[PDB]
Parts: structure tokens; C-alpha cells; sequence
């Protein structure tokens, strides 16, 4: 019973080979765009990071004009 | 300082200037009016320099929204 359990809980196989090729051609292609797309996001985020830094040497600015 | 101590030093002396002991407590009273003021448009000027810090600061995150 343990092995009918196995042999219905294996993956679907098929008798052609064009499928798995084809999947694995398409997961390469979905590697490659979701790279960009991290590109894309880490650069928008960097800018995000310079502008509040900016609002910081402001306050330090003030800060340092004020108090000595 | 505190100033109700004072007329109760004023009371006996308007006494004493109408007519050991009493002079002796009114200088009694009165060295302990001496320690007290010892120990206890300027601040104007100084008001302002506060604000000025808080008012800079304001101007800043008010570059943020606008």
C-alpha cells in the first residue's frame, strides 16, 4: 500500500519531452526579466535613501547653526 | 523672592519709629531677609534665541511637504 501511495503521489509524467524543455526555456526567461525588475526597484529605493538623507544635512545644519 | 516677610518687619518698625528687644528681633528678621535675597529685558532676549531653535526646525520639515 506504501508503494501504490508512491507511485500516485509522483509528479505528472508525460510521454513527450517538448513540455519539460519548453517549462525550462520559460523559467530562464522569467529569471532573466525578474532580474531587471530587482535592477529596476534597487535603484528607485537608492534614491529614495539619497533624499531623506538630504532632510538629514538640513537638521544638522540647524542644529550646528543654533546651539554653539 | 518672597515678600511676606516684609511688612511684618515694617509693622514693628513704623512701631519703633512712632516712639534692645525689639530692634533685636526686627535685625533678627531682617538677616534672614539677608540670606534669603542673597541666596535667590534680559530674559526677553533670551525668549527669542529658544524659539529661534524651534522655529528653524519647523522650516525644515515644512521644506519636506512642500
Amino acid at each position: 500500500r506504501q508503494i501504490n501511495k508512491l507511485i500516485d503521489s509522483l509528479p505528472g509524467v508525460d510521454v513527450s519531452a517538448e513540455e519539460q524543455l519548453r517549462k525550462i526555456d520559460m523559467l530562464q526567461k522569467k529569471l532573466v526579466e525578474v532580474e531587471d525588475e530587482k535592477i529596476e526597484a534597487i535603484k528607485k529605493k537608492e534614491k529614495l535613501l539619497r533624499h531623506v538623507d538630504s532632510l538629514i544635512e538640513d537638521f544638522v545644519d540647524g542644529i550646528a547653526n543654533s546651539k554653539k | 523672592s518672597n515678600g511676606e516677610f516684609i511688612p511684618h518687619i515694617f509693622y514693628s518698625l513704623h512701631q519703633i519709629r512712632k516712639d534692645e528687644t525689639l530692634t533685636g528681633s526686627i535685625r533678627h528678621r531682617l538677616k534672614l531677609c539677608k540670606s534669603l535675597i542673597s541666596e535667590n529685558s534680559e530674559w526677553q532676549d533670551i525668549i527669542h534665541q529658544r524659539e529661534q531653535e524651534l522655529q528653524i526646525k519647523r522650516d525644515v520639515l515644512d521644506d519636506l511637504y512642500r
